[PDB]
């Protein structure tokens, strides 16, 4: 009736090709802002003094990077955790030199992904669905927040956020291992279980369904045309898939309830990713992976090495070289 | 409960007496002139700086002292610290008159504290 | 010494106390 | 440490804090005794 | 001073007895006639025990 | 082509303690030098010759005697600003 | 209430959902859980007291509850040295005994007490839809929380005071006599940017502000309690919110997630409500301390730390912040917002003052910087202190690290719980929490997207 | 810069106000199930 | 500056501003014929930066071009201590002794070229003309100062080449490793010329203020490329201890 009611009816309309929703009214502007800035900066941003030592790092394609090496470089260590919007720079050139694009992109991206998760809930509510797809989505969001927000906060600088680039991601990872021994952190072990197992279960479920497809096609056409969109009849034989799998391992290890099976498929990677996100978030406070350096001593008291000591050698090698000009004092505390 | 000064008990007091004597000399010399010059920043820096161990040292005086002079010394040190806190408050608000008042208070209570010092 | 021994005795008595409560309720027919 | 009169039960205070873990376990024990109805 | 230790050990023994009995007493409606007074009694005694210990803390 | 420090390591600077280029850590092997006498020597550099290390203004008799005992370990080379700038003779980033 | 799936519709692993409409049983569960909380407080305190070496600092001994008691001004004196171990013991005992009582009451209500309370009393009986009764319970609890805030205030004012790490003459337990009631400061804390150098409420740096903010919190909470006892929710609130037990749970879960995040940050950054005397240095403090330690050492060696440039051309020991202030050089440039009682005597209006650095540095400051640098909140999961590449001989993990990590994890999982319950509460109110009804599948009445 | 700051503040305030007032606008009733 | 606290100064940029004396100030500081007076808190605030661009043509005027500072309010020398000695004839000699007497500064030029330079007053000796029996508005201390290499000898380039540390060659290309001129790092000690024109003397408090203009070389990046000429214009303040 009223103009406001009509606007509300429009934003919450399930007939829009892309659902907008109230969370969308924040998602769309912030995500477009982050995207526009990201594209512009990745292509054309000048070098950024990430370490705050006036040693700018070229991230953009126009300054000699390829796609693999290019990045939006995190803001300067001199900035630390300070808010550095465009209007706090004396000039755009200053803002760029100190890595302002990184902050702009990251803050808008994070707002956008949280609004994306809210929007998933909102649309499920408008469609009369159950509400928990957004809960599964909270795992990737948690990981992204850990690497772009929580870790820089614990470490005291956005300079220590993950760079927005491929090689920058690898650099982040290597230094993270050197400083926190993430490989020897059980939460990362759980994340690895999450992703390895999620891929295993994806392959297993896809293969069992594909194996038990009901014959509805010929050998010439794709078997995919055997399924018609919106049929209630089941397109595969779950009992035959259960027969196969319960004979592959043993009967009681195989799901015969599709609902429990799909709950397990959802829950396993999501829980693993939550755990690895929490691992990164707690190593943000320097609660690091296990340290078994010199755990095994011989009877005299000489150290007997283990694979943990070899790993520590690799970590030291990474550590002594990273940010080679940034350290003035013997302990890498900050 | 010897309740009497001795050659050896005095030397165990000296390890705290030296810092407190240096602190009192500084309080007479530098802090007074910092307050007189209306220099609140340096006043706060002095009372949190060279004085930043006064409570510990002077309670080591008090608790390791005569049974008669233990509670008295503790109370006198507490009064000194209260005046020091009011000094900090007056310096933070740029209150010269109140600052000089609290300075005289703290200095007099410090003199009263050092009065019950053997030798 | 005996500190681990005493500690383990306390721990074991505690460990039994809960399951003992449940087992007694189950066997004597109390509500569960 | 504990004041002197209480160090006969030092080894009990050593194990007291983990008790709520046992309560969480006891919930499952109780559900197992009822067959997880 | 040994009386303090005895009271402490008594309080721990009666706390163990209470930890065992209380859930059974509340979870047996049939034997609630004779376990409702016991409850009362035991609680009072446990309360008394605590009081004794507290007093003995300042006596020892 | 050696830059300038490597050419320094070619000279006596690379064989013994140079009073005009050596870091303060390099005096640690001289018993009684680190840190006080070593700091004094570095402060009162440069020296044209080794013997004027004995002419440091304000020196003390025990320090004098230590310098005379350890004269043999000293050399004087032209002060290379690479080893001198930034107070690197005190802290060259080595821990 | 049923106690199995056929008569409740909930499996055993969701069995507590069976309590949603059994008000007496739910009260029993809550009281028993409160007993668990108080029990842990008491038992953990007794454990920490037993495992306490009172002349070794608290933060070196894996203690998280004793620092809370010390900060409140119990059992500690100047520089935080433990005077009387008995107050820690009494706090632990009192919690343990009251935990026994709470557990007994929770067990009574959960196992024998009346199943529902509504037909026994109107006062304690409640219905989740009873907006007036729900706001009454909010009001009673708001009054209680205001009382607790004023309890903190009373301890700081009239019952021995609190530990002031900023105390002149050295950090000490002092009585706060002039709390700031000035609403400008109190509520401008809440308006400060949550970013570097501002630190929204994490930046509160004096016990006067803390105590005055708690006076304000007490008044706000009590007035809100009375407000909610005497009113019912307005139309706007009734139209915007979901009114159900699971909805109220979800709202509280969101609140708890926010609080957990805030506490993790608070313990990580704030050294006023978490004095470094009991909690050890913050990470920022430790980095600054290392810079200070080597400034002092190289200065004693003869380095002119004012004019020494490092390899990059920035000052080795001193440099300018982007706003011009004189700060420690090196990577610790990121931590120039740090303020601590051992460093502020050397800070002038422009930042670090060359004159104080050259002739005002005290031996206690040198000792403190060494201690804080060597207790940087860095450590392995198996409690090996230092940087991760160090060897096994230093058994230390900062209490700040334990608290911050644990509370960040709890905050996140309570955000997840909030999402779960908010989504479920909405779906249940709209009636599709059990799946799509085949007859009335909404998408089937919707036009095709393209 | 100040023009930018004011403009961004206006834009952000309008978007936040939209979101808030939308969710206040009887949002639980905008569903295909029950309206109570 | 003024008379506030670090709390009032923090994050304002005021920490980078050199204190100023007053407006009704035309005093003079009488000086003994042959005695030296300490200078306590000497501050230099740069405001204008020009880089002498190098034409490819030849033989043509280079035309200093105005640059813009990419580094933030980190450009000021302060807390500098020095001395002024009054010559036998009457000459005034300012000698910088120490303090925060350097700042790395990067300026952007039109065309996208970035010019780092080591803005400093290190070991500045400056003199006036003879016949000065006072410090006044005509006191112009013209002198020289040293400019250390922007990067120290401990700096490592992106391929970990350095002067007293790092590789002496291009290790990523084993068969061409010794082929690169940048395999040899240098840190030459450059020369700058400074002039401090005193414009305002408060003889009672001892404060002098004025304008300064300095000319120096820019970063060579360990001798990788030729130094540009950077001119800096700004203001200065100091306190002269009369007693
Ligand atoms: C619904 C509402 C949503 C609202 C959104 C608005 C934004 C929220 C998040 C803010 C993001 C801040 C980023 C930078 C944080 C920071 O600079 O640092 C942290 C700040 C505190 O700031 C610090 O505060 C410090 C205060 O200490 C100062 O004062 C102290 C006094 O003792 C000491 O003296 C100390 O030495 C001195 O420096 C200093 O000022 C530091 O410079 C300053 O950075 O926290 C704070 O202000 C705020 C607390 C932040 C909480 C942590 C984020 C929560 C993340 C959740 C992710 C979940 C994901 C789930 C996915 C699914
Ligand atoms: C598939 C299979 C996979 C499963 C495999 C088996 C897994 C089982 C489940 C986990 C088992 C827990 C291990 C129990 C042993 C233990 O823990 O052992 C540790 C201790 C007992 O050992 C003692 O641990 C101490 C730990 O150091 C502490 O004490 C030291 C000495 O005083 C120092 O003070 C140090 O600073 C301080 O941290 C010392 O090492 C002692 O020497 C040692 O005896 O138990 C404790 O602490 C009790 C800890 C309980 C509370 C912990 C709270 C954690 C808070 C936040 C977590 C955040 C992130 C988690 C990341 C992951
Ligand atoms: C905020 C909670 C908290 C914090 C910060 C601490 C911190 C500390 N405790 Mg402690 N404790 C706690 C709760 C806590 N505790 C509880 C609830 C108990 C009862 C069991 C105890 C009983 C206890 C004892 C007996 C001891 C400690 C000790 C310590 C110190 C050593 C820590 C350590 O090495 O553990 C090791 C770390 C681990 C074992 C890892 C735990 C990881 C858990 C499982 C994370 C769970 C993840 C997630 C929440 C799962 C659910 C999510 C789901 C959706 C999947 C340290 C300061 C020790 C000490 O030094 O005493 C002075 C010590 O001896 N605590
Ligand atoms: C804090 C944890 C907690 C609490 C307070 C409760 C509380 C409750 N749950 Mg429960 N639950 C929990 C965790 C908890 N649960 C967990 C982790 C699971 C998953 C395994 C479940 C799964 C579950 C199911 C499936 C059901 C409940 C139900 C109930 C209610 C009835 C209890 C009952 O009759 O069973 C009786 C059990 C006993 C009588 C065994 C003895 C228990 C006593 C209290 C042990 C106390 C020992 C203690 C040391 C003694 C101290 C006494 C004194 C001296 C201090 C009750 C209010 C039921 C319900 O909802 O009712 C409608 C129900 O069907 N829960
Ligand atoms: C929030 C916690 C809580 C709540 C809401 C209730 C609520 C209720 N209880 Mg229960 N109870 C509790 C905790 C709680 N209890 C605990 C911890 C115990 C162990 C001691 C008990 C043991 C218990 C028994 C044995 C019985 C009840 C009964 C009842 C019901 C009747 C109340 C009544 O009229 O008596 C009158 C209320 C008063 C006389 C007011 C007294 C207030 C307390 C006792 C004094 C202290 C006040 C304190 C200063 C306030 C703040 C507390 C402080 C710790 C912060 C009622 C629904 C009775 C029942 O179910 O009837 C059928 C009943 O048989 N309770
Ligand atoms: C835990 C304590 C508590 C709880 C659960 C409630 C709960 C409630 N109160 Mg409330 N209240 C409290 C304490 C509490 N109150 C206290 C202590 C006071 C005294 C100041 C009040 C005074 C009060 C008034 C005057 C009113 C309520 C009302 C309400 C009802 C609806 C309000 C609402 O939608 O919330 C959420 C708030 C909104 C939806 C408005 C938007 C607020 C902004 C935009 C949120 C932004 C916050 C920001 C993102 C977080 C950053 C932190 C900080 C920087 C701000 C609700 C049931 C209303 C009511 O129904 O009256 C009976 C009402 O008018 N209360
Ligand atoms: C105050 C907080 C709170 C409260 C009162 C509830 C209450 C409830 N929840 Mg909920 N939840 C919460 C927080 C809370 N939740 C949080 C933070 C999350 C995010 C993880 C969830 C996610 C969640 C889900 C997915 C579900 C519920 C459900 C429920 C209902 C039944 C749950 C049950 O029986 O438990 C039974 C208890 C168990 C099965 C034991 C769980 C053990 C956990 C997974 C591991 C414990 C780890 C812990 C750190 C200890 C480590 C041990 C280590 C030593 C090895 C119930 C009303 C159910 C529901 O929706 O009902 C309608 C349901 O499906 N909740
Ligand atoms: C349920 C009810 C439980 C009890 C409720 C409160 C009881 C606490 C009273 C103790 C007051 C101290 C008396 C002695 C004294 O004055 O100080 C004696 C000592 C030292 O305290 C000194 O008191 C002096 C009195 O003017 C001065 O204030 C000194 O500054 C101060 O140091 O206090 C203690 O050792 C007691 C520590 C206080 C701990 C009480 C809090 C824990 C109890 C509640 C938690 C249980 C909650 C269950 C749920
Ligand atoms: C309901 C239910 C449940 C739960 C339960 C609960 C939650 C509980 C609780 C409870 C509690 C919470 C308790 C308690 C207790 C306590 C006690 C029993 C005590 C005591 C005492 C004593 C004896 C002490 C002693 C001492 C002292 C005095 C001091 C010194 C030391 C000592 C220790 C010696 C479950 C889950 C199972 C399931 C089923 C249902
Ligand atoms: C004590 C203290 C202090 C103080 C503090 C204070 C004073 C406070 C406060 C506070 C407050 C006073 C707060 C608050 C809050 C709020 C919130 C948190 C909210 C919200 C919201 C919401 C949640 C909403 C939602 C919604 C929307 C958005 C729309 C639709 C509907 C709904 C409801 C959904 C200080 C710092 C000084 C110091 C320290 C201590
Ligand atoms: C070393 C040998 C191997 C050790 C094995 C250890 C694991 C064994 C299983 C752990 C116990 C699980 O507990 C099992 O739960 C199931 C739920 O399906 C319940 O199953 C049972 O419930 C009740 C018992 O009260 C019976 O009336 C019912 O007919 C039966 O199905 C029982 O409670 C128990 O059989
Ligand atoms: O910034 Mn990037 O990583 Ca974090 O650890 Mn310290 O800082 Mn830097 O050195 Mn290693
Ligand atoms: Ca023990
Ligand atoms: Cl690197
Ligand atoms: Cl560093």
């Amino acid at each position: 009736a009223s103009l406001w009611e009509q606007f509300c009816q429009w934003v919450t309309s399930t007939n829009n090709r892309i659902y907008v929703g109230w969370f969308g009214t924040l998602m769309i502007p912030t995500l477009l802002t982050a995207t526009t800035c990201f594209i512009i900066a990745f292509i054309a941003a000048p070098p950024v003094d990430i370490d705050g030592i006036r040693e700018p790092v070229a991230g953009s394609l126009l300054y000699g990077n390829n796609i693999i090496s290019g990045a939006v470089v995190p803001s300067s260590n001199a900035i630390g955790l300070h808010f550095y919007p465009i209007w706090e720079a004396a000039s755009l050139d200053e803002w760029l030199y100190n890595g302002g694009p990184y902050q702009l992109v990251v803050f808008h991206f994070l707002i956008g992904i949280f609004c994306y998760m809210g929007r998933q809930w909102e649309l499920s509510y408008r469609l009369g669905m159950r509400p928990w797809i957004c809960v599964a989505y909270s795992a990737p969001v948690s990981a992204a927040t850990a690497v772009f927000l929580i870790y820089p906060i614990g470490q005291g600088s956005f300079s220590d956020g993950m760079p927005l680039g491929i090689s920058g991601t690898f650099n982040f990872m290597i230094v993270f291992q050197a400083e926190h021994n993430i490989l020897m952190h059980p939460f990362h072990m759980l994340g690895v279980a999450g992703v390895f197992g999620g891929s295993l279960f994806s392959a297993m479920h896809g293969s069992l369904v594909t194996s038990s497809l009901v014959r509805e096609t010929t050998e010439v056409e794709s078997q995919n045309y055997g399924y018609k969109f919106g049929q209630e009849e089941e397109t595969y034989n779950i009992v035959a898939a259960h027969g196969y799998f319960g004979r592959l391992i043993f009967q009681y290890a195989s799901f015969n309830n599709s609902r429990s099976l799909h709950f397990f498929l959802g829950a396993w990677p999501v829980i693993g990713i939550w755990f690895t996100a929490m691992g990164v978030s707690t190593m943000a406070f320097n609660l690091n992976g296990f340290n078994f350096n010199q755990s095994i001593l011989d009877s005299q008291g000489r150290v007997i090495g283990t694979w943990a000591d070899v790993l520590n050698r690799a970590n030291i090698g990474f550590e002594v070289m990273h940010e080679r000009n940034a350290h003035n004092f013997p302990l890498d505390l900050a | 409960i010897p309740t009497t000064y001795s050659p050896e008990k005095i030397a165990q007091l000296q390890v705290y007496v030296n810092p407190i004597a240096v602190a009192r000399d500084g309080m007479e010399k530098r802090l007074q002139g910092l307050i007189a010059d209306q220099n609140w920043v340096d006043t706060q820096t002095y009372i949190h700086g060279p004085l930043g161990q006064l409570r510990r040292d002077m309670l080591g005086l008090a608790s390791s002292l005569l049974p008669k002079d233990q509670d008295k010394a503790k109370t006198l040190a507490k009064e000194v610290f209260g005046h020091l806190e009011r000094l900090d408050a007056a310096a933070k608000d740029r209150n010269g008159s109140q600052a000089k008042i609290q300075y005289q208070e703290a200095l007099a209570d410090f003199d009263s504290f050092l009065n019950l010092l053997p030798q | 010494n005996l500190e681990p021994i005493f500690q383990l005795t306390f721990l074991g008595l505690i460990v039994l106390a809960g399951p003992a409560v449940v087992f007694v309720l189950a066997f004597r027919g109390g509500d569960l | 440490k504990l004041p002197e009169a209480y160090q006969i039960f030092d080894p009990l205070v050593d194990v007291l804090p983990v008790i709520p873990l046992f309560f969480l376990a006891l919930a499952f024990v109780w559900q197992a005794a009822v067959g997880f109805k | 001073s040994i009386v303090f230790q005895i009271a402490l050990a008594a309080l721990v023994l009666f706390s163990f007895v209470m930890v065992v009995g209380v859930p059974v007493a509340y979870a047996s409606p049939q034997n609630w006639d004779r376990s409702k007074p016991l409850l009362y009694l035991g609680s009072g005694i446990w309360a008394i025990l605590v009081i004794v210990v507290a007093l003995l803390n300042f006596l020892v | 082509e050696l830059n300038a420090v490597d050419a320094k390591l070619t000279t006596d600077f690379g064989q013994k303690i140079d009073l005009n280029n050596s870091d303060i850590r390099d005096f640690r092997g001289l018993r009684g030098f680190y840190p006080n006498l070593a700091s004094e020597i570095i402060k009162n550099a440069p020296y044209d010759t080794v013997e004027e290390v004995l002419d440091i203004p304000g020196l003390s008799e025990t320090q004098k005697s230590r310098l005379e005992a350890n004269l043999g370990s000293f050399t004087v080379t032209e002060p290379s600003i690479e080893l001198t700038s930034g107070d690197d003779r005190i802290n060259p980033g080595v821990y | 209430g049923g106690r199995d799936l056929p008569s409740t519709g909930f499996a055993w692993w969701s069995g507590n959902a069976r309590l949603i409409n059994l008000s007496g049983k739910l009260l029993g569960a809550h009281v028993a859980h409160a007993g668990l909380i108080v029990f842990w407080a008491g038992a953990m305190t007794l454990f920490e007291v037993a495992h306490f070496i009172p002349e070794k600092p608290m933060y070196e001994q894996g203690l998280i509850l004793l620092p809370h008691i010390a900060t409140l001004g119990w059992g500690v004196g100047p520089a935080g040295e433990v005077t009387d171990i008995f107050p820690f013991f009494v706090v632990g005992v009192l919690h343990l005994i009251s935990s026994a009582v709470l557990g007994l009451g929770g067990i009574y209500h959960a196992l024998r007490g009346p199943e529902v309370l509504e037909e026994y009393s109107s006062f304690f009986g409640y219905d989740w839809k009873d907006k007036n009764q729900m706001t009454n319970i909010i009001g009673y609890h708001l009054i209680l929380l205001g009382c607790g805030a004023l309890l903190l205030v009373f301890k700081a004012m009239f019952f021995g005071g609190v530990y002031d790490t900023w105390a002149p003459g050295g950090g000490d337990v002092r009585v706060i006599t002039n709390p700031t009631l000035n609403p400008a400061i109190i509520f401008g804390y809440l308006l400060k940017a949550p970013f570097g150098g501002e630190g929204w409420i994490i930046s509160v740096n004096n016990m006067e502000d803390i105590i005055g903010g708690h006076i304000w919190i007490g008044l706000i909470c009590i007035s809100g309690g009375i407000w909610h006892i005497l009113t019912k929710p307005f139309g706007w609130a009734r139209r915007a919110l979901i009114w159900s037990g699971e909805a109220y749970l979800s709202y509280s879960l969101g609140a708890l997630s926010l609080m957990g995040f805030i506490a993790s940050v608070f313990v990580w950054f704030n050294n006023t409500a978490y004095p470094s005397e009991f909690y050890g240095p913050t990470g920022m403090e430790a980095s600054q301390s290392q810079a200070f330690t080597f400034l002092v050492r190289d200065q004693r060696l003869g380095a002119n730390i004012a004019s020494a440039q490092g390899p990059t051309g920035l000052g080795k020991y001193l440099m300018r912040s982007p706003s011009g202030e004189i700060i420690f050089g090196g990577e610790t440039m990121r931590f120039w917002d740090f303020r601590g009682p051992w460093l502020e005597p050397l800070r002038g209006p422009n930042g670090l003052d060359l004159d104080k650095l050259r002739n005002d540095i005290q031996p206690w400051q040198v000792r403190r910087a060494a201690e804080y640098m060597t207790h940087a909140p860095l450590g392995s999961l198996n409690s090996v202190g230092g940087v991760i590449t160090d060897v096994n001989s230093f058994n230390y993990v900062s209490p700040r690290a334990w608290l911050a990590t644990s509370h960040f994890v709890l905050g996140f999982f309570f955000l997840v719980g909030h999402l779960w319950h908010a989504g479920r509460a909405r779906a249940a109110a709209a009636g599709f929490e059990k799946g799509i009804d085949r007859e009335t599948e909404p998408t089937l009445f919707m036009p095709d997207l393209d | 810069m100040l023009t930018l700051k004011i403009a961004v503040y206006i834009v952000v305030g309008l978007f936040i106000s939209l979101f808030i007032f939308g969710f206040l606008s009887s949002d639980p009733t905008r569903n295909p199930g029950r309206k109570d | 500056k003024s008379q506030l606290t670090y709390d009032d100064i923090v994050n304002t940029g005021l920490a980078n501003v050199c204190p100023e004396i007053s407006s009704f100030t035309r005093g003079t500081i009488e000086v003994e014929p042959n005695t030296k007076y300490f200078v306590s808190d000497f501050c230099m605030e740069p405001q204008e930066y020009f880089v002498k661009e190098e034409p490819v043509n030849k033989r043509q005027k280079a035309e200093y071009v105005k640059g813009k500072v990419l580094t933030r309010q980190t450009t000021s020398l302060e807390q500098i201590r020095g001395s002024i000695a009054v010559g036998a004839d009457g000459t005034l000699t300012f000698k910088e002794k120490d303090g925060i007497d350097f700042q790395p500064i990067t300026v952007l030029l039109p065309g996208g070229e970035e010019v780092p330079f080591f803005f400093t007053v290190k070991n500045f000796t400056g003199t006036t003309e003879p016949g000065f029996t006072s410090i006044n508005s005509s006191t112009d201390f013209v002198g020289d100062f040293n400019v250390p290499s922007y990067r120290g000898a401990g700096f490592l380039d992106p391929k970990a080449r350095g002067l007293y540390t790092g590789y002496d060659n291009a290790v990523a290309l084993p068969s061409a490793a010794d082929k690169f001129r940048t395999n040899k790092k240098e840190t030459p000690l450059g020369k700058g010329t400074l002039s401090l024109q005193v414009t305002q003397v408060d003889g009672s408090t001892g404060e002098i203020a004025g304008i300064f203009e300095s000319e120096q070389p820019s970063d060579t990046d360990l001798g990788a490329k030729e130094p540009l000429d950077v001119k800096v214009r700004g203001i200065f303040y100091g306190r002269v201890d009369t007693d």
